[PDB]
């Protein structure tokens, strides 16, 4: 059904808040240096596998997405979210999950 | 479409959040 941008903001609270326990608790059961856990405003990406991509189906809860596609980041051999080159900002493909990109 | 105030809000988390330019 058509949701609203007040129904649509609850979802993401409800989403941010899922995304403080996935970290609190990876941060209590520490191992290794994979890229933790991250809420960027739109869904919670999980730990990253150093070295590689990290694929997340775009969110549910998102009305607007393709359910179908997936995001992607770019977790370093150091355990870093890898950034923009040339920029100060967290590399992350969004192209699949909106038809506006 | 639908809500254009919920499709213009997530116009902005995308243009902040979506980096690959
Ligand atoms: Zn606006």
């Amino acid at each position: 059904d058509v949701m609203t941008k007040e129904e649509q903001i609850f979802l993401l609270h409800r989403a941010q808040a899922q995304c403080e326990k996935r970290l609190k608790e990876v941060l209590q059961r520490p191992a290794g240096r994979p890229c933790l856990p991250e809420w960027d405003h739109i869904l919670c990406w999980p730990l990253g596998a150093p070295g590689e991509v990290v694929a997340v189906p775009c969110p549910d809860y998102i009305y607007d997405f393709n359910h179908k596609g997936h995001a992607y980041r770019r977790c370093d051999r150091n355990g870093s979210w890898e950034l923009v080159p040339g920029h100060n900002r967290t590399w992350a493909n969004y192209s699949e999950c909106v038809k506006f990109l | 479409i639908q809500d254009l105030r919920r499709r213009f809000f997530l116009h902005h988390l995308i243009a902040e959040x979506h980096t690959a330019e």
